[PDB]
């Protein structure tokens, strides 16, 4: 149960880019959603 | 002057609100095609993303949970302690030879995990493809002849006959 | 071999009978859609004259306005 | 205007930094006073406009290899406040590094950057020089490398790491130091580019022909490799590639940025003359494994993404054949799903040498710093060497006594094997 | 009163206007200082194509040079005739695109946008009847193309009645500089389609090819595949700089060659490239530049006219000639070559001779070319998207500067309208 | 197939066609949009001043 490669943003290029620290963060959010679905 | 006047005025302000308005009507159209453009849009991400996107990674992510981590650091453990033994017998490993029965690196090569990607057809390359789709019910060999980009350099510039003597 | 080839003569003919029935098909979506484009087309350039017609009120408008604006004033 | 802060951190780092100060210092000209060669003149002397002081940091915890950069032939070089000492060495402990005596001096070190920050007037990126091995390069480099995310955006952090070797150990708790430091390497580094020792040694006992090779000779050269790949910003060429050139064209994706190294030429100077030292000649020299600054088989892995930075007298024609000559060799494998890998970079300067160098006078040079799958080789060998320790849990008090838990150790592990399924995954070709 | 505007843009359009501001100065006769040195009136005539008037009878370029590095704009600076340029047209960014598309494009490009639309506006309106926009660029690169589509997008919403010629350098499948480089070119052409009114398509590997080929160069540099670019660029233009027997302006070779809008990619080749052991032996007539032309090693695109069909052709003659040995020699080659040349159109290709030839050769062609092979060039770019896309590699830059990943399915799909409406041109056949 | 590739071939291009009016049309929209502030404004100045 791992996020694929191209979906996981490392904290340095998160940091870089708030529009992509909130993109990886839709992804997160996605994850915790389809588990409990 | 006056009543040319209103006229004038009265058509130019009646224009912005009237719903029967030439404008109006401009605006309407303008509205339905921007949005038959953004559904199109729309419409052709997800085809895309749901034909092919969704279906190699579906199977990718397959793959790898049905590979095992233990077995990945255990090949790769006696890969690299291959590579270890023939350095340290070896008076140096050279990539050009390669010795079947004493080393063998491209079986790293062969072990790899394979995706068929043969049942995927691509939504975007529906207008190219589809004069290759009615002939049989990535493309050919293309471009032109040209000089083989190996004899580019220092070396062959002379051997080839373009400046062979020059 | 004469098996061989009825099977292939079926073939040929089993696999164009299904490919001419969607050349048959996807003709007539063509058609209909152009010919439909076609009198939209024209809809858009009765439109464009009107307009034209349209646009070609205001720049009066805003010299009449000039005029009476200094006759008022 | 195009710079660069490195900052160097542990006793690895900063026998590089006094390496490749060095050769920074003879590539433009700089003595080790630090000036370069009617009244204005004398003017410009005494209000020091002369002395260029370099944009780095010499931070180490132990005293006695950094008071030999303040007492060494670059004493008028560097600002003395630039050279940040410290009372007790980390001593091989990650734990020592980053959480009880690093805590004290990484808030000074900031206070440094932040001085360095403000004379710069657009910064470009970070270059972090380290060896993960030892306590102070891994603890105080994870730790300065944490808060220089926090402080700085959009600036890159370009790490260079001295990975232990499979064979060769100086001491034992490296697999330990390394797996911790990793996952900060996977998390706050940019671009990180693997270094390691006794590949060093093979190839001066090739390619340079020395029996005694000692930690100044392997610095040299590891001074060539660094130097190269920036030489876009100090030189103009006929392709620049800049530091922002280096990550948008050389990392697939991010978790994907540990990367190899290669110098093509490495040739002695009796052996310089008899040599023909060609473009096509010597880039197929750079893919050979022996000449590579990592023990690694390129042959085992798949080249995803792959950068050199040619400096001399090179014309774009003959690279160009140097790129078809590697592509459509069956020994050398690309990754099916980048077609176009190569990134080429031509600078018009000739490499300098240094006097009393082993390495001769070449025409041209290659560096080459690519990206294979081939890297999980060598986490697969320090993931094994941790994973036969940490099963009986020796060498765990000192960690856990100095502020460090017991599930920092099966993270850093969780990190690290993610990471080798990592590239096993992206490793994989798509064939019809 | 007709005048053109050129734009550069990136290191690729730095490098090749440099050389093409070599070539057109040289042969209206400016200095390396500005000034007038030409012995023939003929040159003074029309120099407002190209040159603006200024004090002291100096003529600066209608040049704007753009780019988002320092770098490569102390190079043309420091090079021969960088002094003509004038500094106000010196924009420039700092931080570098470094290859990225939307890099240039969307975070940092916009930033430079209203510098470089307020010079190019001032150098509008101050002509006073223009006849199109000339920009050299490349499509691989991400300084000089997601910058360089972007003011192409602009100015077209601004200046729509106006013609726009984009001379840009194509990525080569044989030879590559950049790994992200078919993200950039894909992109590109998307925005190429529809705002640029017609495209000058050039690439690496054939001139490298006819670098070597026909002039014989054992070491090609960058200097002398721009000087073979820098001659087609003002091969083109020889209606408006000087008069002739037939004359055809940027319109009139417009209205020509483009039968359907989307259809408006070209191919380009200069004819008389010769070695310099071999110019004393060969003879120098219309015959014999007519069977160089039309070959295709002599072609500057990677493309194969063999493989294809031609839509319409275009030859610009420059020289003084006799117009019947051109209709003959036009005639000549349409006869016997009946499958190579589309059937649909009769007088396929519509020649023009102008009488005053470029300097250092009597006679010299410029030939353009509209036909439908240009198709596996975008292919190839094509191949290679696909190749990266379906993987998502290389895409999180991309995704970064707010262009998402769901932008990239129409820049393949308008990527791929117009390789099929070639490829349908093609067979389709007259009645 | 040559049937169908006759309409095929006349149905984009009444669609291309079909877009460069609708350009047109965009662009006469915007340049007439920018007039109606000032219409707007000597409308209002009109009105006060009687
Ligand atoms: N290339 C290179 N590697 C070095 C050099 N010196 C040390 N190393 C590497 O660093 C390891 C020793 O640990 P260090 O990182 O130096 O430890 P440290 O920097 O002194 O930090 P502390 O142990 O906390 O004092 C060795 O295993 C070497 O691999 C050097 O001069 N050149
Ligand atoms: N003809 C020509 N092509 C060039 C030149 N410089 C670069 N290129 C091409 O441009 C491509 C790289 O583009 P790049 O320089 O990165 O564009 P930039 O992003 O605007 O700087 C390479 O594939 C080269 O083939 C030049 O001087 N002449
Ligand atoms: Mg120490």
């Amino acid at each position: 149960s791992r996020l694929p490669v191209h979906q996981y943003m490392t904290t340095a290029v998160r940091t870089r880019i708030e529009p992509l620290n909130a993109a990886f963060t839709a992804t997160m959010e996605a994850r915790t959603r389809r588990l409990a679905d | 002057r006056d009543a040319m006047l209103g006229s004038l005025l009265g058509d130019v302000i009646g224009g912005l609100t009237d719903p029967n308005s030439p404008l109006a009507e401009a605006e309407a159209a303008l509205s339905h095609a921007d949005k038959v453009r953004r559904k199109k849009k729309e419409s052709l991400h997800n085809e895309w993303s749901t034909q092919v996107f969704d279906t190699i990674q579906g199977r990718l992510q397959a793959a790898v949970d049905a590979r095992d981590p233990a077995a990945i650091e255990s090949r790769l453990k006696t890969q690299y302690d291959q590579y270890l033994h023939t350095t340290n017998t070896k008076v140096a490993v050279f990539r050009d030879v390669i010795i079947e029965q004493d080393y063998n690196p491209l079986a790293a090569a062969d072990a790899a995990i394979r995706v068929p990607t043969g049942d995927i057809r691509d939504p975007l390359k529906r207008d190219v493809l589809k004069g290759e789709y009615e002939r049989r019910l990535i493309y050919g060999p293309l471009g032109k002849e040209t000089l083989g980009t190996q004899q580019w350099g220092e070396l062959a510039v002379k051997a080839t006959p373009y400046g062979h003597c020059t | 071999g004469l098996r061989r080839e009825l099977a292939e003569a079926k073939s040929i003919a089993g696999r164009a009978s299904a490919t001419w029935d969607k050349f048959r098909k996807e003709r007539d979506f063509h058609r209909m859609h152009h010919k439909r484009v076609a009198q939209e087309k024209n809809k858009l350039l009765t439109d464009l004259r009107r307009l034209k017609e349209h646009y070609a009120k205001y720049e009066p408008t805003i010299l009449e306005l000039k005029k009476k604006y200094e006759t008022l004033m | 205007m195009r710079e660069v802060i490195s900052i160097h951190i542990g006793q690895a780092g900063i026998q590089v930094g006094n390496a490749c100060w060095e050769l920074y210092c003879l590539e433009h000209g700089i003595q080790p006073d630090g000036q370069m060669p009617d009244a204005f003149n004398t003017f410009f002397s005494e209000t020091g406009a002369g002395k260029h002081v370099p944009r780095c940091i010499f931070l180490d915890l132990e005293p006695t290899v950094v008071d030999e950069v303040r007492t060494g032939t670059y004493r008028q070089l560097f600002h003395p406040e630039q050279l940040i000492s410290g009372k007790e060495d980390a001593a091989n402990n990650f734990a020592r590094g980053h959480y009880t005596i690093g805590k004290e001096i990484v808030d000074l070190a900031l206070d440094r950057i932040r001085k360095l920050a403000d004379n710069c007037t657009g910064l470009q990126g970070f270059l972090v020089f380290n060896a993960v091995g030892g306590g102070t390069g891994s603890g105080l480099g994870s730790l300065l490398l944490e808060r220089l995310s926090v402080d700085y955006g959009k600036k890159s952090k370009l790490g260079f790491t001295v990975y232990p070797s499979p064979q060769v150990s100086t001491a034992v708790v490296e697999p330990y130091n390394s797996v911790l430091s990793t996952h900060s390497l996977l998390e706050h580094t940019d671009v990180a580019v693997m270094l390691d020792n006794e590949a060093i040694y093979d190839i001066c006992r090739r390619s340079l022909d020395i029996e005694r090779p000692t930690y100044t000779n392997l610095n040299r050269l590891i001074a060539q490799v660094i130097s190269s790949l920036t030489a876009s910003l100090r030189f103009d060429g006929a392709l620049n590639v800049d530091i922002t050139e280096f990550q948008t064209n050389l990392v697939p994706y991010p978790r994907i940025h540990f990367m190899l190294s290669s110098y093509a030429p490495i040739i002695s100077a009796e052996k310089a003359y008899h040599e023909q030292l060609s473009v096509a000649e010597i880039t197929n020299a750079a893919f050979e494994p022996a000449s590579m600054m990592v023990k690694c088989d390129p042959r085992h892995g798949k080249y995803m993404a792959c950068c050199l930075m040619y400096r001399g007298d090179v014309v774009p024609k003959d690279v160009n054949a140097s790129v078809a000559t590697i592509k459509t060799k069956r020994t050398i494998q690309f990754v099916d799903w980048c077609p176009t890998g190569f990134k080429c970079g031509i600078n018009y300067q000739p490499p300098t040498v240094v006097p009393g160098g082993d390495l001769a006078k070449v025409q041209r040079a290659v560096c080459m710093i690519s990206n294979s799958t081939a890297i999980g080789e060598i986490f697969s060998r320090l993931d094994h060497k941790f994973d036969l320790m940490y099963a009986k849990r020796a060498f765990v008090h000192w960690y856990v006594g100095e502020g460090m838990e017991e599930g920092e150790f099966s993270e850093a592990r969780e990190d690290l094997a993610a990471l080798e399924k990592d590239f096993e995954e992206v490793g994989a070709e798509s064939a019809e | 009163m007709r005048e053109i505007v050129h734009i550069q843009g990136g290191q690729c359009g730095n490098q090749i206007g440099a050389k093409f501001w070599e070539v057109v100065s040289d042969e209206h006769g400016i200095d390396p200082t500005g000034t007038y040195h030409g012995d023939s009136d003929l040159q003074l005539e029309r120099i407002n194509v190209y040159f603006n008037e200024a004090t002291g009878g100096r003529y600066v370029p209608r040049a704007i040079l753009m780019d988002l590095e320092p770098g490569t704009m102390d190079s043309v600076r420091s090079g021969p005739y960088g002094q003509i340029f004038r500094p106000d047209n010196f924009v420039f960014g700092q931080t570098g695109a470094g290859n990225n598309w939307a890099k240039g494009h969307y975070t940092e490009g916009a930033e430079l946008i209203d510098s470089v639309l307020d010079v190019v506006r001032k150098e509008a309106e101050s002509c006073d009847c223009l006849q199109g926009f000339q920009v050299c660029h490349s499509l691989g690169g991400g300084t000089g193309s997601g910058m360089g589509t972007l003011l192409i997008s602009k100015i077209r919403e601004e200046y729509p009645d106006r013609m726009m010629l984009t001379f840009s350098v194509v990525p080569s499948p044989k030879v590559s500089d950049t790994v992200v480089e078919p993200y950039n070119a894909t992109l590109s052409v998307h925005q190429l389609v529809e705002n640029a009114d017609e495209c000058m398509v050039l690439d690496n590997e054939a001139l490298y090819d006819i670098c070597f080929r026909t002039l014989k160069l054992t070491t090609p540099t960058f200097g002398d595949l721009n000087h073979l670019i820098s001659a087609v660029m003002s091969g083109i233009t020889c209606c408006l700089r000087f008069p002739g027997q037939l004359n055809a302006d940027l319109r009139k070779l417009a209205v020509n060659l483009i039968p359907f809008p989307r259809l408006h990619f070209f191919m380009v080749g200069f004819t008389p490239l010769t070695s310099r052991g071999s110019q004393q032996y060969r003879a120098l007539t219309v015959p014999e530049l007519t069977q160089q032309m039309w070959d295709a090693k002599n072609m500057m695109c990677a493309a194969d006219p063999r493989h294809g069909r031609y839509l319409t052709a275009s030859a610009l003659f420059r020289g003084r000639m006799s117009t019947k040995e051109v209709d003959e020699q036009m005639l000549n080659v349409q006869n016997k070559n009946s499958s190579y040349f589309v059937e649909w159109i009769p007088n396929n290709v519509k020649s023009s001779v102008c009488d005053i030839p470029p300097k250092g050769l009597k006679m010299s062609a410029t030939f353009i070319g509209n036909s439908t092979a240009i198709q596996e060039m975008f292919k190839r770019v094509s191949e290679q998207f696909t190749a990266m896309f379906r993987r998502k590699a290389f895409l999180h830059w991309y995704t970064g500067e707010g262009m998402d990943e769901m932008e990239f399915t129409e820049a393949e799909s308008n990527m791929n309208d117009l390789v099929s409406e070639y490829q349908q041109y093609q067979d389709a056949s007259a009645e």
